[PDB]
């Protein structure tokens, strides 16, 4: 023996999209092909509640509005690359010596490492597309902010004023919030502000109650993700209502259903021919969850996905002021 | 029957050795076109004089406009 | 389902899926009023009939200290 | 009464200037301010 | 270029370097 | 096709009867907080008296 | 605000309790904006019971 030295290689800090906590934001459903996926739109029949305290006023409403989203895509790819003589050692089946065994068994880390590589980016570049289509969504806060206070008074006529004084008002709310993180340094303004953002947003349609709950009986109303500065700064500004419970994220994905109205329309179309003759299981994890004005925001750091990659976090932007 | 109970969940404030349950109607009237009675339209006037008088080598100036404030909080103009 | 979706008679016709999407239809928020926080400002009593109900007062004995 | 200011000198001292000071009603030479008796501005502006 | 008579109460608050916010025949609402 | 068509109105009108039945609960909840309403003084009026 | 109003006639105390032995002394109602500025108001004293 000349010198002996030491050598080691690291596995990687392996993650999964649904143990993420941006993940109760999806509905993720693993489906095969998307050949017979035709269209974009689908159908959603949503019910709206009527209050009948009125007896001089009948609501006379059908109720039942069905609406139309159109969906996207998006491919994620990956190329991912192996040696073929380290190949020609597994897919043979050597059974010559010792020796042949242990080239055979480095060849099975090997291919075992590459695919654990591939099958690890592949889901580290599905929570960047994910990321990516949740903020070609979300408008700026004081936009969604003039939306709602200038919800009453929307448009009836033609009134460049009325559109000027909603540009003045955006502009106050706009130079009132450019950077209050940076600005102020109290817990009750951020957290009132933090408030007028998490009631800022509306109800999604289809959510179940079941998934996505805490130790006790508090439904998660949401999700926040940040850069690890400012969740940081967050971290260690409001720990009075930072806390980490134990939240119900679904045990796998979602198997999808197929509806029982195309059975009777495959029946009526056998009329006009010739002649006839897991979803609901749950695992725990840890994350850390705030309460904010009676809601249940996840604080989300997407730094143990973005590092180390030279793919630039979609969450850092870069505003130019003059 | 009229003296068997049920619990729940309900977040209760201690206010001074008393505790008042706290209560939100917004999951009542979410999405629904009859407006809540809890919020109601104030109608205050306010009252602004221009162009007064202070009575008593540079002498004092007399104004003649006056400037105010704006929901918008702009400054104003008024002469 | 063989039968059902695809056909009786695989000759001279058959059902060709032509593209499929998903379509929902939520379920309302439930509420039920002694559920809610708001009814421990109340003694609700479910009666039957109120043509029997006859005057608006309702006598309250009460005792003083 | 509101925020009542005759120059905008006043105005951008009174309002760049910090807080609690909507109830102060100062008087120059000849120029004077007159100050919210509640505040209703610094309410509204502060609070967003 | 800015002539000096310009006022400096113009320059504290956020306003355009044009110092309209072409025709000037109509006037200014904001300031 | 029948059984399909059946519970298909089963579902149309077990549907239609809750959006009813929890609909009158809305507006009971809604009659009682008027009726609340007119009962509530202003702070300062109690307050006086 | 709450040792402004008086006690009602009629009143089981034998409902309305928390699982502690402190009998529920009223109700407040509110919006969306203002009952939550108040949880992020006062959390010391806010608890779910």
């Amino acid at each position: 023996f000349e010198a002996i030295f030491g050598t080691f290689c690291n596995r990687l800090e392996w993650v999964y999209f649904l143990t993420s906590g941006l993940a109760a934001a999806a509905h993720a459903i693993k489906f095969h092909d998307l050949n017979k996926l035709t269209t974009g739109k689908m159908l959603f029949h949503v019910q709206v509640p009527r209050v009948a305290s009125g007896a001089g006023l009948p609501t006379s409403r059908q109720t039942t509005i069905m609406v139309t989203k159109y969906s996207e895509k998006s491919p994620i790819t990956i190329p991912f690359e192996l040696s073929a003589a380290c190949l020609t050692y597994l897919r043979e089946t050597f059974e010559g010596t010792i020796l042949d065994k242990i080239l055979n068994v480095e060849a099975m880390h090997t291919v075992l490492r590459a695919l654990k590589n591939t099958a690890d980016a592949m889901e580290r570049g599905l929570i960047h597309s994910f990321l990516q289509t949740l903020l070609r969504k979300a408008p700026p806060y004081f936009v969604v902010q003039t939306l709602v206070e200038n919800a009453t008074l929307a448009r009836q006529a033609l009134n460049r004023i009325q559109r000027s004084n909603i540009l003045q008002s955006f502009k106050a709310k706009m130079l009132a919030t450019l950077f209050l993180l940076n600005r102020t340094r109290d817990r009750d303004y951020v957290l009132k502000f933090l408030t007028r953002l998490a009631e800022a947003a509306t109800d999604s349609i289809l959510d179940n109650p079941t998934t996505y709950t805490t130790s006790s009986g508090a439904k998660i109303s949401g999700v926040m993700v940040s850069t690890a500065n400012v969740m940081q700064i967050i971290m260690s500004l409001l720990s009075s209502h930072i806390t980490k419970e134990t939240v119900s994220a679904p045990a796998t994905y979602g198997n999808f259903v197929l509806s029982p109205e195309n059975a009777v329309t495959a029946i009526s179309y056998h009329s006009i021919l010739a002649d006839f003759n897991g979803a609901h299981s749950l695992t725990p994890l840890s994350m850390d969850v705030i309460r904010l004005g009676e809601k249940t925001v996840i604080m989300e750091n997407l730094r143990r996905v973005y590092k180390n990659t030279d793919t630039k976090d979609p969450l850092e932007r870069n505003v130019d002021l003059t | 029957g009229a003296h068997s109970l049920t619990p729940l969940s309900m977040d209760v404030i201690r206010l001074g050795e008393k505790t008042v349950i706290m209560e939100n109607l917004r999951r009542v009237y979410k999405n629904t076109d009859t407006k809540d009675p809890l919020e109601r339209n104030v109608d205050l006037t306010f009252f602004f004089p221009v162009g007064l008088y202070l009575p008593e080598t540079v002498r004092n100036a007399l104004p003649t406009t006056a400037y105010l404030l704006n929901r918008d909080r702009a400054v104003q103009k008024i002469d | 389902a063989l039968r059902i979706y695809y056909g009786d008679d695989p000759e001279r016709y058959n059902i060709h899926f032509e593209a499929i999407f998903g379509t929902f239809c939520n379920r309302l928020e439930w509420v039920y009023f002694l559920t809610s926080g708001l009814a421990a400002a109340a003694h609700a009593i479910k009666f039957h009939d109120l043509n029997k109900l006859t005057t608006g007062k309702m006598l309250f004995h009460v005792q003083v200290p | 009464p509101i925020l009542s200011t005759t120059t905008l000198a006043l105005m951008e001292t009174k309002l760049k200037g910090g807080a609690g000071a909507f109830a102060t009603s100062e008087t120059h030479f000849g120029n004077y301010v007159v100050g919210e008796i509640i505040p209703l501005q610094q309410s509204m502006l502060f609070n967003s | 270029l800015t002539p000096v008579t310009m006022d400096v109460n113009y320059f504290k608050i956020p306003n355009n370097p044009r110092g309209r916010a072409y025709d000037h025949r109509e006037a200014d609402a904001q300031t």
